[PDB]
């Protein structure tokens, strides 16, 4: 769990703070807005925080991701070779990372870029599994539909993300909490930037904006 | 209403100290009650709507 | 700076233990000073601190003496609405007004047992564009440096504290450093 | 009984993965204390959704090969031991059946030249293994005794280093993970494997906090 | 038998509602007893075998 005490803007190496990250983890972050919100005596903070992620070093992914579809109870099979355009000519050692396998089914990885995904009995939803071709990690998503029409198409989760709704702000002690998850397809050495815009409120119903930045560094093994 | 819906009653509310779980700091009470209801012949009874 | 340390300790054109040992002595003097004193390098002048109620009328001792008159803000600790208080210049002891503005208690709960959120306070111990001065306590550091240059550790040096004796026929003792050199009685000026 | 306090992921305090020493044959236990990481994350403690993986960074592939047989209940089983030691150079074969790693529910007698006989115990059905030692090199010979009805399935030829199927545990009151680590008697001294652990906590509403760490298991003989 | 083997009784069976771990909806009972025995004199008995 990370913890940052923000500057209260009283006129008193980089500017943005440092956050280390490991491919696969999902950690939590706390920010103590007490220094900036307490002098502004009002109704404390409000749940109107906004985040934004940018990448200042990307190293674009070698292997592309992919998506499939199948009905419930029906086994789904597909390929895993047309997703890795290789520039040179070499061999391909496909692998399904056991730590990031499926969650509601099983996958039978054949010898040559082939697999079959049998979903669990009576399961309708989305499922993901992170393959690894020549060390390059990419996710494959499969949606099992309840045989009626279809399910929507998931958004292909980013290398670094903040979940939809897991944030909370305590107006009694001026602390913001949120979750910071790093995809297992993150590439070591890359650096992202998370900008946070937090809004306070006065006694009458006007706003006090406050903006900060953070530098996430994707490092291996800690 | 005297024949369209019935409300059953078994025991009124009770409040019982819970020795155990009270860790010498946090004295913990416990309360509960039992009751129920069910719809009888739902032909006596109509609903108006917009 | 290293050249300033040299010109203070007279090691100038008269080479003493090398710059490696000089910077090691400096690294150890920076763990002796502001560790005997208690101050912290670059501590981000604005300070948040859980302040503890003490007394029926409640003195509040500010651990960083917020400058002179900038209103310190208090929140939490049964206090539903935060409040300002302008402090003492030079001293950091104030009184929490016994007249309470509100008490936002939460009688009855089993997830936190509704004890309390402690009273906390935010202030600044900053200043002008001349925000702070770590000088004044540099002279004791330099004196400690010079003392450790010219006392490598084989010459017997010991000043005496108590007047009568210690117990036995032993040669007294105060042989510590930073006191037989004049650093303690120069750092005591910034010590509470 | 090893004990590791994992990093707390707070941006504060040679190889990164910790070390674990094991001797071929032993079966030990390990404790991991996620307290420093999961206690600030006030939730429902840990969950039994951990996953382990064993990867080898140095193998030195074995010299002798293993072998699998089949037999029924009560019927004596015969087998050889000479076609399991591919020798690139010419040398004698000092066949040996270690008394420590012998069969569990039967008995074998070693022949003079690559011969042995596994007479299973009366009224016994299941799977029984025993570890031979061809000229210092160690392998295993796995035999399954069938209750004469149809057939039995195939056992998975236990790996040099393994974590048992279901012996893990967790105490959410103190945030401690307990699991077993067993090393096969055929592990070659001097090698090193890598064990990875994925421990997932839980918040108050049922979401997940993932955490990954690694451990270097170096199979060393004589302690 | 009155002198070849002695029976020791210290605190025999007791039942009690184990207050603690028992809530306003589920009871947990606890029973127990304490007894023992030893031989008195190897030279007073005998056993017949085949």
């Amino acid at each position: 769990m990370y913890f940052f005490s923000v500057d209260p803007r009283n006129g008193a190496s980089c500017c943005c703070e440092s956050i280390s990250a490991r491919p696969g983890e999902v950690n939590g972050v706390m920010v103590s807005y007490a220094a900036w919100s307490a002098p502004l005596r009002g109704h404390g903070l409000t749940n109107k925080t906004t985040f934004e992620i940018d990448g200042v070093s990307v190293t674009p992914p070698k292997v592309s991701n992919a998506f499939g579809r199948t009905k419930v109870g029906v086994v789904f099979e597909g390929t895993l070779s047309d997703l890795f355009p290789n520039p040179e000519g070499e061999q391909v050692e496909y692998e399904i990372s056991e730590l990031n396998g499926p969650s509601n089914g099983v996958v039978e990885l054949g010898a040559n870029g082939a697999f079959t995904y049998t979903p669990g009995a009576l399961f309708t939803g989305v499922d993901r599994f992170w393959f690894s071709i020549n060390g390059n990690i990419g996710e494959y998503v499969i949606s099992v539909d309840p045989t009626t029409s279809e399910l929507p198409q998931p958004p292909f989760t980013t290398p670094v993300y903040v979940p939809a709704a897991r944030r909370s702000v305590d107006p009694r002690t001026h602390v913001l909490k949120f979750v910071l998850g790093v995809s297992p397809a993150a590439i070591p050495g890359d650096v992202y930037r998370l900008t946070v815009r937090q809004v306070a409120i006065d006694c009458d119903g006007n706003e006090f904006v406050h903006i900060s930045c953070y530098d996430i560094s994707i490092g291996s093994c800690g | 209403w005297k024949t369209a819906f019935y409300a059953v009653e078994k025991r009124p509310m009770f409040f019982e100290q819970y020795e155990g779980g009270s860790s010498a700091w946090c004295v913990k009470y416990q309360f509960g009650a039992e009751d129920g209801g069910f719809v009888g012949c739902c032909e006596h009874g109509r609903i108006l709507q917009i | 700076p290293l050249q300033t340390i040299r010109e203070h300790a007279k090691c100038d054109d008269n080479p003493r233990v090398t710059d490696d040992l000089l910077k090691l002595y400096r690294e150890a003097a920076f763990e002796a000073a502001e560790l005997y004193t208690g101050l912290s390098f670059t501590p981000e002048k604005t300070i948040v601190e859980p302040i503890r109620l003490k007394g029926r009328r409640g003195k509040i001792i500010l651990s960083a003496t917020p400058i002179a008159g900038r209103p310190v803000v208090f929140y939490g600790g049964g206090l539903g609405s935060p409040l300002e208080l302008i402090p003492r210049p030079g001293s950091n002891v104030l009184f929490f007004p016994y007249g309470s503005p509100d008490r936002f208690q939460t009688w009855g709960d089993c997830h936190t047992c509704d004890v309390e959120s402690q009273l906390m306070a935010t202030y600044v111990t900053g200043r002008r564009c001349e925000n702070s001065v770590p000088a004044g306590i540099i002279i004791g550091i330099l004196k400690l440096i010079a003392w450790n240059i010219n006392n490598p550790g084989d010459e017997v040096m010991s000043v005496r504290n108590t007047l009568n004796a210690n117990a036995q026929g032993l040669i007294g003792g105060t042989n510590n450093g930073a006191v037989i050199s004049g650093a303690q009685d120069e750092w005591f000026r910034y010590r509470r």
